[PDB]
DNA sequence: TAATAATAGTTTTTAGTTTATTAG
DNA sequence: AATAAACTAAAAACTATTATTATG
């Protein structure tokens, strides 16, 4: 999509407001240069030392500074960010604020287009104000939509900051209503866990297609890559050693014969296989012919089973599909619903032959529906071959007299699992509350690069980018549940014994430490 | 896994399995089997020794005793070898180079299988002899019989089936030994391995870990790599290959690679050394974090197949104990452990619900589901993906009725095994028609095309009568 | 002075390179 | 200008394998 923000700060620095500030919009745009969004931002700063301002109508906007109009972000602007802007002494005017951020929208909406806008007013109201010009900044609030996300400091605030939280807030009832008062949030807490990590996501595209429920009777589908272990956007980039660039980088191959230097080249190769004592030769233009042929992205449902007879251990795959219909298909849409519906209530599971498209691969896969109030549609995993079924026989354990627990160790488990559950117990509210909801933490892997790639570029002295402690933080659980099992845990330690290990790595080497 | 299953194929040549005549698909068996073996794992030895004919070709030079190929790895050579006597010219011509039916004694071709078995030079697992006849023949009796014995008391299987059929020729055999059909190429391109992954301590808390054995169960299997032969010599090149200075000119090495993303403004240059650190969160293991009830799963949420978990007695002893303890809770325990796990350094850690994988032993006690637990992956934030709003339109009971009737008439047992590859199966059919110079081998689909496509009339199909649009939704 | 130590090269996975359909 | 059949390095174990320091 497409966003448009505003950004407006708040002497200027009375903790210190500029501060907060400074670290939440230094935030921002770092997650903003990190997840590439196709977006531009423009910067005003209000109450800054000095009348600067772009238009100067009747220089009436005092301190007024629009430091970045609406441009694309960057490294460059996220160190101007952290250097130039320094706290003014002068109060400024909210009005003035508004009328210059709408100005620059304005002169920005003619070029670029825009599916979103926003505007990001951070201020501790302790700067003078005037309510004066509420008509004229309310109609270009509505006819511009910035989407106002406004920040606090923080209530017991004083006069000051009392009529400016009276006044956006009845400016905001005015235009937005509940929300405007959501989307007031404090500098610290809120703001600080509102964009303290980011995210990524790559969107995938539909699979329109048909479902062939039995011969014919066709049923017309669309399906998307629902949950997939995400990979990285960009991969590195192997630069030279001083020119920085791909100038001596490139990916080249010699095949030389096994002699005595001779070699052979690209049409010379012959792609055998083992065969067991030698090797068979073969091509890949024999392989144009001595393979199997698909029938497009087919969607071929073959047989149908119990859920019983079928396994969560057993599935298989790289990817999940919501097996949707197709675009506004009414009857195709209640169709499915219907076959859905009787799959739930038979909990009878459908054996589906998928092929991405005309030269993908056969995948026997197993079908059955999810149901919501908000999307209902099947679900689609991938289903082995028999080659896949990798057996290992295996010793029982419940049957071992040489290691049988002991009923105390049994007890001591008992209160170790009831010490750390970590899921709210379903009260009479059913309140089955996942207390370490895991699905919703994205994977820290992306967060310390980005972490790594940012201690790198703002300062390319600093060797060693640090760990995050707050991934730590949402890497363990709270210590609530640790602090209940750690008497089960001196249960279990006292109660079960052990020998010593191996394997015990160490550092590349020992240098000073 | 050291040691594999030795089995020899003896046939005996009496000019009575030359009259379809018994020789004939016992010969097919045999090359069906060497080809399921060929395919499927070369560590096993094949051998092919015949008896009875007029020829005396062994080590020890026992009359009627002649031997085609010793115990060896399962080869091209050996499969034309076997081929050139398949057909009825071969039997002809097999008879005539090797010789028709003469007297010979079971002890002595008992005593060359067993030569033969000694010739290996390798641990050999299990030791298994196959044998066709169409009658027992059978002093000679006595002596073969004690050798046969003798033979099964030194660690020696024995397999027959008489070639008649019912079960009515096994008189002479009723002692000598301890179904040939299946055998006929009924399994193709089977793989098998013995190793295990590696394993791991389970971090439960602080202090003491569990040795952890990690073992797959269902990983994706693909065809085997190809080789990069010569088009000529038809023969590998040694494929050197490394990056070195072409716009300036010379040799690149290691350390002069910089790794660097062109992000917004700069690119930001740095080496490898900071990409491998980058990926190092914690040491190898499963930090355990609490249990979670299975209840609360999205039941959707599969990423990469499941790994299952067993103890390994090994490195500490509370392995054992503790994960017995644990099945055991694990019956009235329905919450799931929670593990950060990486299988090695420098490896993101990932969310681990351990799922209670209790032994069930069948009538015949197969391990399913075997006793400990498996791992099953927990997606992140980033790995969800949005979706747009679908809240049309429901269905009617009318409808849910029409399509349970249509639907419960077609049902299958679900056999875990009744579908394989195509695409593989393919593949492995091709190599062994070019392996052995012959045309297309054959087509067989893996039910990838559904048989619904014939008995859709024998379901009764309904939906064609019930077209809920009046314009066809089948356009 | 007449043992067990670190020890190769196995396969086996596992993560990082390449050509078809959306955007103009 | 995205996804994915289809190659391409790369990192454990299950096997043989050798230097201890056994002693004048």
């Amino acid at each position: 999509n497409k966003a448009a923000v505003v950004l407006c700060m708040d002497t200027m620095s009375n903790e210190s407001p500029f501060e907060q500030a400074k670290k939440v919009i230094t935030m921002f745009v770092q997650r903003q240069v990190f997840a590439e969004n196709k977006d531009e931002i423009a910067l005003v700063l209000f109450g800054t030392d000095g009348t600067d301002n772009p238009l100067s109508g009747g220089d009436q906007y005092q301190n007024i500074t629009v430091h970045r109009h609406l441009m694309l972000p960057d490294f460059d602007l996220l160190e101007d960010i952290e250097s130039k802007i320094q706290p003014g002494s002068q109060q400024a005017d909210f009005l003035d604020a508004l009328i210059v951020s709408m100005d620059v929208i304005q002169h920005e909406t003619i070029g670029k287009k825009f599916e979103k806008r926003h505007i990001e007013i951070f201020t501790d109201l302790s700067s003078r104000f005037s309510k004066s010009q509420l008509d004229i900044i309310i109609h270009s609030l509505k006819k511009c939509d910035i989407s106002l996300q406004f920040f606090l400091p923080f209530k017991g605030i004083t006069e000051q900051q009392k009529e400016g939280l009276e006044i956006v807030k009845m400016v905001m009832i005015s235009l937005e209503g509940e929300d405007g008062l959501d989307e007031i949030y404090s500098f610290s807490e809120s703001l600080r866990k509102l964009c303290v990590f980011k995210k990524i996501e790559r969107h995938s595209i539909h699979w329109p297609c048909r479902l062939t429920i039995g011969s014919n009777l066709s049923i017309r589908i669309a399906a998307y890559k629902s949950i997939l272990q995400e990979r990285v956007k960009k991969t590195w980039t192997v630069v030279d050693a001083k020119t920085l660039k791909k100038e001596d980088i490139q990916k080249e191959t010699v095949y030389c014969l096994n002699d005595d230097e001779t070699e052979v080249l690209k049409e010379d190769i012959i792609q055998g296989f083992r065969y067991g004592s030698d090797i068979v030769p073969f091509s890949k233009v024999d392989e144009e012919q001595m393979k199997y042929k698909s029938e497009g992205k087919c969607f071929s449902v073959l047989g149908f089973c119990k859920s019983s007879q079928v396994q969560r251990r057993f599935f298989m795959g790289n990817q999940v599909l919501k097996v949707f219909a197709a675009r506004d298909d009414e009857a195709a849409a209640v169709a499915l619903s219907s076959l859905i519906h009787a799959l739930d209530d038979l909990d009878m599971v459908a054996i589906v032959r998928y092929a991405y498209d005309k030269r993908a691969n056969p995948q026997v896969g197993v079908a059955f529906p999810h149901i919501k109030h908000n999307y209902e549609c099947l679900v689609y995993v991938q289903l082995p071959f028999m080659e896949d079924l990798r057996q290992y026989m295996f010793s029982s354990l419940k049957n071992s007299k040489k290691y049988a627990p002991t009923e105390a160790q049994l007890n001591a488990v008992d209160a170790l699992i009831d010490s750390m559950s970590l899921a709210k117990k379903d009260e009479k509210t059913d309140t089955l509350e996942d207390l370490f909801p895991t699905t919703k933490i994205p994977n820290p892997r992306f967060q310390r690069l980005f972490q790594c790639l940012l201690h790198r570029a703002l300062h390319p002295r600093e060797p060693l980018p640090p760990i995050q402690q707050h991934i730590w933080n949402m890497l363990n659980p709270p210590a609530e549940v640790t602090t209940k099992s750690q008497i089960p845990l001196s249960k279990i330690k006292t109660l079960f014994p052990l020998i010593e290990a191996k394997k015990k790595d160490q550092v590349t080497a020992q240098e000073i430490f | 896994y050291s040691g594999r299953d030795s089995l020899i194929f003896l046939v005996d040549a009496s000019k009575a399995m030359f009259e379809l005549t018994p020789f004939d698909m016992s010969i097919q068996c045999i090359q069906s089997v060497y080809i399921s073996k060929i395919i499927s794992s070369d560590r096993d030895l094949l051998a092919v020794v015949f008896y009875g004919t007029e020829k005396d070709k062994n080590s020890v030079n026992f009359k009627n005793i002649y031997v085609l190929q010793e115990l060896d790895n399962p080869g091209a050579k050996r499969i034309l070898e076997l081929d050139q006597f398949k057909g009825q010219q071969g039997q002809k011509r097999f008879q005539d180079m090797m010789g028709h039916g003469s007297d010979y004694s079971l002890s002595e071709v008992l005593w060359v299988c067993a030569n033969l078995f000694s010739d290996v030079q390798f641990k050999m697992s299990h030791k298994r002899i196959m044998l066709f006849t169409n009658e027992d023949n059978p002093a000679k009796a006595s002596r073969a019989r004690t050798k046969a014995g003798d033979l099964r008391d030194t660690g020696i299987f024995l397999d027959l089936m008489h070639l008649k059929k019912g079960f009515d020729i096994s008189l002479f055999y009723r002692d000598i030994i301890s179904k040939l059909e299946d055998l006929l190429r009924k399994v193709r391109a089977k793989e098998t391995r013995k190793r295990a992954l590696s394993r791991l301590k389970l971090k439960l808390n602080k202090d003491i870990v569990i040795s952890v054995g990690i073992y797959n169960l269902v990983q994706k299997a693909l065809k085997p790599p190809p080789i990069k032969l010569y088009r000529e010599t038809n023969e590998p090149v040694k494929t050197k290959t490394r990056t070195f200075n072409t716009s300036t000119g010379g040799l690149l090495l290691p350390s002069d690679t910089k790794r660097s993303q062109i992000y917004g403004s700069r690119q930001i240059i740095l080496e490898k050394e900071e990409t491998e650190e980058l990926k190092r969160f914690d040491d190898p293991g499963l930090m355990l974090m609490g249990f979670k009830p299975l209840v609360l799963l999205k039941k959707h949420h599969y990423l990469r197949p499941s790994l299952f978990v067993y103890p390994e007695e090994s490195l500490v002893i509370g392995s054992s104990t503790l994960f017995s303890a644990l099945l055991i809770k694990c019956l009235e325990k329905e919450v799931a452990a929670l593990c950060r796990y990486t299988p090695r350094r420098n490896i993101p850690p990932y969310f681990v619900a351990l799922v209670p994988q209790e032994e069930e032993l069948d009538d015949q006690k197969i391990q399913v589901t075997p006793p400990g637990f498996q791992l099953v992956f927990l997606p992140f934030a980033d790995d969800k993906r949005k979706m747009p709003f679908t809240e049309k339109i429901m269905a009617t009971p009318e409808q849910v009725g029409k399509m349970k009737a249509i639907v419960e008439k077609l049902r299958f047992t679900y056999r875990s095994d009744s579908f394989e590859n195509p695409v593989l199966q393919q593949h492995f059919r091709n190599l062994e028609a070019l392996a052995l110079d012959l045309m297309e081998p054959e087509q067989a689909v893996d039910l990838t095309l559904p048989k619904v496509e014939a008995m859709n009339k024998r379901l009764g199909s309904l939906v064609d009568e019930f077209k809920e649009l009046v314009y066809p939704p089948d356009y």
